[PDB]
């Protein structure tokens, strides 16, 4: 299970970095502890780390600035594994649009 | 009289075989007799049948093959015998799939006159066996583990449905699944034992720890709950039995969170291995297939019907549906009927021809009775009952026991079957069949008089002459009462124009004993008197309990055959202590009639309770015994020799007779002048005439010559004229000495004297 | 000199249950001075104003068809001891059980229903057994009462009931069921016709009965089922010997079973477990008030010399015809009911001249006192 909100992170925004878009929440969590690791194209294969996750609460930050007028949408992933090292959550398919700036 | 209680042949005591029964049979093409045994299974024991025969003055067992094999405790071995064949019945226990009570029924086999196998029967299901137009011819348990998740992520409200859906299934289960146990378990974080197979032994208890439960949080370790309920509940460390099936109720949320044992490693186990396994979703947090797949994976192969939600209480029929059970109505509760679950076939036989046999079936319907005639060839059979349509009221014919002893007795038109009902009204009663138009039931002819006696309890047809009909009918009431239980037998004389009954005698054993159970045994035992009529033997097992220092106790009486009807007092009486030490209830089985012992004679066995003794049998020897005079008539005042000729012979002959006849002594006295003040007639040696004892040689024959002459003295003057009388008494002794014959004896009813006359001659006319 | 009889003491007769309250004997000294040849004599009064004591086994059938009955037994236990202990002040009330033998044809045997006989397992019930010895013979009456309602039913597969073997039991038993050589009662409870010899083959039971005690250190008759049932004969002899007499308080349907048993049994009685249950315990007080006793005259040892004699009245003017120490003995006393002695005591010669000697009724507490002044010399 998951407790997420529909998904957006604007263009080419100012900085610093980073920044907090939305948080992938699990549910398990009541029973402690159930980690992170973002995937797919975006994260952890090129464009590398655009989009990153911390490990424990969950926020999907984003690293530096976007445009859509280079890729529109950035598919993603989350493995979710608890401290004994079995998956808790399985990934649910993120899907982030960069809202056109009318440009 | 006959039976030679001097060389009684025993089985070994105490070894095996333990004696409940013995019975002579012989091979009529062969002429071979054995001494059949029946005894109870022990380690010892090879089976329920052995044939001992005399070999070096000692009897030797063996076992018969082809016997059906008794298994587990004793409960009745039956063995009947004709000159047809032998049929030894097993009373046998079997349990049906399902069923909370077990059958009772007979196993029978049916060899042929040398003891080899003609026929089998295994009456289970008898309603296939029946035909109701055969013509009458006359001439485990189940155990359920409740795994609970208590592991949190499951809020309280939740717990209590999933412990209201525990108590449902529990009161259910109780209510209608009878060997149904239970176990409960709750693994959230550590696993927990509620309550355990031990304690589902009493279901208030297990159905009230369940209310009471509390929650455990945590973290939700399904497959170590499950290694646990495998490794410590369904195992014999914790009450579990070998064959019960298993079933399992996973009550779980499907959440599986932080647990060691890949809940495959488990699920493929060897110990998960014929266990059932059920899935109920506790809440609702089924919203992503991976709990799904969780509860799908612990729920067994078929997922229909081994999935659900705690809302659905009729989740678990199936279980409910092929656990239940069924009861024999018992004492007080509703159930099925008894019809024919335990009958008892078997429990008494009689063989009538070569195919057809009749078997008591003490037990059918509600213990009312009956018997199964049985066609071995076809393997179809007949029961038949008293009517209950006279009166739609049944009840009062239970409990009856009709068919505790079967008879057939030969009229000189055809056959009529009896069946002795030794509870019918607390009295007993004998029935008859009795057959008008296309029905044929017993009815009741004779009744007894006293409540408790068993009358009915053993039958005796006594065909006294050997000529086809059956000329009295015994009847046993081994428990009459009038200090202890002295036993008591009726001798119905059965009428040959009619064929009704009519009452002769009643026999009752010799005064002074409280406790005979005279009647217990009885057994016509042939010809023993070797006369050509039929002798009777009756049983008394416990005259002499207790007495002296209990050595032995047991009497057989002897009822020697009479024109006119069975004898008024008995013939002989064999005792206990007379016999060998140890024997204890000598008298319980009786047969005979057959040459076991090597001379033609008929011999007798009677079985103790653990052992069988064998009575040869003696020769009865009537002598012929013929005299003379020199002078013939006594002359006129004849003061001269009165010589005497006394010659004997033998008038019946055998060849034992001729074997033991030889080894006796003759002892015979001579009276004379039978009846007056003073004698006419001396006798010149009076050691000899008064007394004289003689050893017999060959042949027939032995003879005397013995003087006689006037009393010395004055001759008598009152009574000259009139005749003299010489008066024989004759005994024969029987020396103890190891003789390997039997040695003689005579006849009981003839006189074992005879009287001859010596006239005068009178000075008339006409001197004789 | 010539002789004198005198009473030193008065003491009137009483109606008290306790000794206190009751009296035995006429009251307790007199004198008499003996001289040669010149007998004097004394007169004596008896009365049985206490009661006997008295010994009651309760044997309750526990089979299922008993379920219904159970009230009226639990009452009639209660009914029963009231009664009793306010006449007799020494009752003792003991309790025993029985269901049948734990053989096939009888019993059930599939262990499930060895472990609970009752049709659901819902129900309280208990393990079949032929007979379960539960309160030994007691003066405590709370015990009975506790116990007696603590018993829980059992099964069956046949509706007759094996309570011969439980009588048998209870007659041969007496070390250990605790019986005082008082006088005896047996009350038997049931609503089934009984098993008898003979049954047990069914069951492959060949081993006839023998009168021997089988109760193991827990009560139970353990052996049973290797043994046969009891026949009416060895029941009745057995009863006999021990001096029990029988009430079979039995149902209103299987009361005609019992009422020819109860030929066959001389003393025995039979009735109707109703739901009054008054007409048993009245049975129960006719059976106690037939006990009766003969009284006899015990006396001391004479001194040297000193001779004595007996006579004897019952009620009316009846005598016994015996003469001499015959007539120290009465019959057929019975409660409250009174005899009458003279004894006369006579002297040869003098040697001690006081003495003393004593009497009293035979095996009773209360006693006489006789004092004897003999003499030779003149005045
Ligand atoms: C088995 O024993 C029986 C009984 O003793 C034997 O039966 C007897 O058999 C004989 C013939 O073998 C029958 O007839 C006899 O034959 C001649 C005249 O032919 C004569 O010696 C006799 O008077 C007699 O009639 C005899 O009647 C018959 N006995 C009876 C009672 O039926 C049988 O033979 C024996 N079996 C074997 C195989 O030895
Ligand atoms: C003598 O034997 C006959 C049978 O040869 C007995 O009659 C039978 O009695 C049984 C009693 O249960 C009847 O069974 C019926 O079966 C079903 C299933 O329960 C149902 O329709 C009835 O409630 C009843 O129980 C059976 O119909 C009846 N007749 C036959 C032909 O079998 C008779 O009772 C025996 N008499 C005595 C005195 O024992
Ligand atoms: C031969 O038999 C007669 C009886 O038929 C025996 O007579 C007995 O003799 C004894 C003394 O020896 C007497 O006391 C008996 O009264 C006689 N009669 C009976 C019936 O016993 C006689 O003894 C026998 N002869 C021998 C040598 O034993
Ligand atoms: C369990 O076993 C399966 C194969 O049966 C394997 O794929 C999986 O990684 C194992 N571990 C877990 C936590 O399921
Ligand atoms: C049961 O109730 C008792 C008090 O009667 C309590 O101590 C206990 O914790 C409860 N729970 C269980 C599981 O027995
Ligand atoms: C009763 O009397 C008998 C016979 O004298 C004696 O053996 C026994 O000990 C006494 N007591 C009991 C309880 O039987
Ligand atoms: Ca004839
Ligand atoms: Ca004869
Ligand atoms: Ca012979
Ligand atoms: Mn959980
Ligand atoms: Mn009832
Ligand atoms: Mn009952
Ligand atoms: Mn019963």
């Amino acid at each position: 299970d998951w407790v997420i909100p529909p998904i957006s992170c604007p263009e080419n925004e100012k900085g610093p970095f980073p920044k907090n878009l939305v948080q992938i929440k699990s549910n398990k969590d009541k029973e402690g502890k159930v980690f992170y690791s973002i995937t797919g194209q975006g994260a952890d294969t090129p464009p590398v780390g655009v989009f990153i996750i911390e490990r424990e609460t969950g926020w999907l930050k984003v690293t530096e600035p976007l445009d859509r007028e280079r890729i529109a949408t950035y598919t993603l992933f989350s493995h979710a594994v608890s401290s004994n090292g079995n998956a808790v959550e399985d990934p649910m398919e993120i899907l982030i649009t960069v809202t056109d700036q009318n440009d | 009289f006959n039976v030679d209680v001097a060389r009684p042949w025993l089985t070994p005591k105490g070894g095996a075989p333990f004696v409940l029964s013995s019975l002579l049979h012989q091979d009529p093409s062969t002429n071979q007799t054995w001494l059949l045994v029946t005894s109870p299974r022990t380690k010892r024991t090879p089976g329920p049948l052995h044939r001992c025969s005399l070999v070096q003055d000692e009897i030797l067992c063996h076992p018969v093959e082809h016997v059906p094999i008794p298994k587990g405790r004793h409960r009745g071995v039956t063995v009947v015998r004709s000159h047809h064949g032998v049929l030894i019945c097993i009373q046998v226990l079997v349990r049906r799939p399902h069923s909370l009570s077990s059958e009772l029924t007979g196993t029978c086999s049916l060899l042929g006159p040398d003891l080899r196998p003609q026929a089998q029967a295994n009456f289970f299901d008898l309603e296939n066996l029946l035909d109701p137009d055969a013509r009458v011819d006359t001439g485990a348990g189940t155990e359920i583990a409740i795994i609970l998740d208590g592991s949190g992520s499951i809020d309280p409200p939740d717990f209590q449905r999933a412990k209201d859906f525990i108590s449902n299934m529990m009161r259910n289960f109780y209510e209608k699944c009878f060997e149904c146990n239970f176990a409960l378990v709750q693994y959230g974080g550590v696993i927990q034992t509620e309550f355990d197979l031990r304690d589902s032994q009493d279901v208030m208890a297990s159905l009230a720890r369940v209310q009471n439960i509390t929650q455990v949080g945590s973290v939700t370790k399904t497959a170590s709950a499950m290694q646990h309920v495998l490794d410590s509940i369904f195992t014999s460390s914790h009450g579990s039995r070998r064959k019960a099936s298993k079933v399992m109720v996973v009550l779980t949320d499907g959440g599986i969170f932080e647990d060691p044992l890949n809940l495959t490693t488990v699920i493929n186990s060897p110990k998960m291995q014929g266990v059932e396994r059920f899935a109920i979703g506790v809440g609702e947090e089924f919203k992503s297939a991976r709990t799904a797949r969780e509860l799908n994976l612990i729920a067994s192969d078929p997922d229909e019907t081994h999935a659900f939600k705690v809302t659905n209480y009729m989740a678990l029929d199936g279980l409910l549906s092929k656990l239940r059970y069924n009861i024999i109505s018992m004492e007080g509760t509703v159930g099925d009927a008894l019809h024919y679950q335990l009958a008892q076939i078997g429990f008494s036989a009689q063989i009538l021809d070569e195919r057809q046999v009749l078997l008591g079936a003490v037990g059918a319907f509600d213990w009312s009775g009956g018997a199964l005639l049985y066609d071995t060839r076809s393997r179809r059979g007949r029961f038949l009952n008293q009517t209950a349509a006279a009166a739609a009221d049944a009840e009062a014919a239970q409990y009856s026991y009709l068919g505790y002893a079967v008879a057939v007795l030969h009229k000189t038109c055809s056959l009529s079957y009896i069946a002795g009902a030794p509870r019918y009204k607390h009295h007993g009663a004998v029935f008859e069949l009795q057959k008008e138009g296309r029905e044929a039931s017993f009815l009741p002819v004779l009744e007894g008089e006293q409540m408790g006696s068993y009358f009915g309890s053993e039958l005796c047809p006594v065909d006294i002459d050997m000529d086809g009909s059956t000329d009295f009918l015994l009847v046993a009431a081994p428990f009459y009462h009038v200090h202890g239980e002295e036993g008591r037998v009726y001798v119905y004389r059965l009428s040959e124009q009619d064929g009704s009954f009519s009452l002769a005698r009643i026999l009752s054993g010799h005064p002074g004993f409280t406790n005979a159970r005279f009647g217990f045994a009885m057994a016509a035992m042939g010809d023993l008197s070797q006369d050509k009529l039929t002798d009777v033997a009756i049983g008394a097992p416990l005259e002499g309990f207790g007495a002296d220092d209990g050595a032995s106790f047991g009497s057989v009486y002897i009822y020697n055959g009479h024109w006119d009807g069975l004898s008024a007092s008995p013939s002989q009486r064999i005792r206990a202590s007379t016999v060998a030490p140890g024997l204890q209830y000598f008298g319980m089985s009786m047969a005979g009639g057959f040459d076991i012992s090597g001379d033609g004679l008929a011999d007798i066995t009677v079985g103790t309770l653990g052992q069988a003794v064998v009575f040869r049998s003696r020769p009865v020897v009537r002598l012929k015994v013929s005299m003379a005079f020199t002078p013939s008539a006594l002359p006129i005042g004849f003061n001269g020799v009165v010589n005497v000729r006394l010659c004997f012979e033998i008038s019946s002959v055998t060849t034992a007779s001729e074997s033991g006849l030889r080894e006796a002594l003759l002892n015979f006295t001579l009276d004379v002048d039978v009846g007056k003040q003073r004698r006419r007639l001396q006798c010149s040696d009076v050691r000899s005439c008064l007394g004289c004892l003689r050893e017999w040689s060959s042949g027939s024959q032995l003879c005397e010559d013995l003087l006689l002459m006037p009393t010395e003295g004055e001759l008598c003057e009152e009574d000259c004229f009139s005749n003299a009388s010489v008066k024989v008494s004759y005994q024969l002794q029987t020396p103890e000495g190891q003789t390997d014959h039997p040695q003689p004896i005579l006849d009981r009813y003839t006189e074992p004297f005879a009287i001859f006359q010596l006239p005068y001659e009178k000075a008339c006319k006409n001197k004789l | 000199p010539r002789g004198q009889q005198e009473v030193l003491q008065d003491q009137p007769l009483s109606q008290g249950a306790r000794g206190e309250g009751a009296t035995q004997l006429a009251p307790q000294r007199v004198r008499v001075t003996l001289r040669p040849g010149e007998p004097q004599q004394l007169q004596v009064r008896f009365l049985r104003a206490e009661g006997y004591p008295v010994d009651l086994y309760y044997l309750m059938d526990l089979s299922y068809s008993m379920k219904d009955d159970l009230e009226r037994v639990r009452q009639l236990g209660h009914a029963l001891l009231v009664r009793l202990q306010e006449v007799t002040h020494s009752v003792r009330i003991g309790f025993g059980s029985f269901v049948d033998k734990t053989v096939l044809p009888f019993v059930s045997t599939v262990p499930s229903k060895l472990r609970h006989p009752c049709p659901t397992r819902l129900e309280r019930c208990q393990s079949p057994f032929s007979f379960h010895h539960v309160l030994s013979l007691t003066g405590d009456a709370q015990a009975f009462e506790r116990e007696v309602g603590r018993q829980s039913v059992s099964g069956n597969l046949d509706s007759p009931e094996g309570g011969f073997d439980a009588i048998l039991q209870a007659a041969l038993c007496q070390e250990q069921i605790g019986w005082r050589n008082v006088s005896r009662l047996l009350v038997f409870t049931s609503d089934d016709t009984f098993h008898t010899a003979g049954d047990g083959k069914l069951g492959g039971i060949f081993m006839p009965s023998d009168g021997h005690c089988h109760l193991d250190s827990n009560g139970l008759y353990s052996r049973s089922t290797e043994f046969d049932y009891p026949s009416v004969g060895q029941v009745a002899q057995a009863l006999s010997a021990a001096n029990i007499q029988p009430i079979f308080a039995v149902t209103s349907a299987a009361l005609p079973v019992y009422q020819e048993l109860s030929k066959l049994i001389p003393k025995s009685a039979v009735g109707e477990l109703s739901e009054d249950s008054s007409n048993v315990v009245q049975l129960i007080m006719d059976a106690y008030n037939s006990l009766s006793s003969t009284v006899t005259l015990e006396h001391s040892s004479l001194p040297p010399g000193v001779h004595i004699s007996y006579e004897s009245q019952c009620e009316g003017p009846e005598k016994r015809e015996g003469k001499a120490e015959d007539r120290g003995q009465c019959n057929h006393v019975r409660i409250n009911q009174t005899v009458t002695f003279w004894v006369s005591l006579q002297a040869t010669h003098c040697l001690p001249e006081p003495h003393l000697l004593r009497l009293r009724a035979l095996g009773f507490s209360e006693e006489l006192i006789v004092e004897l002044h003999t003499l030779c010399d003149c005045n």
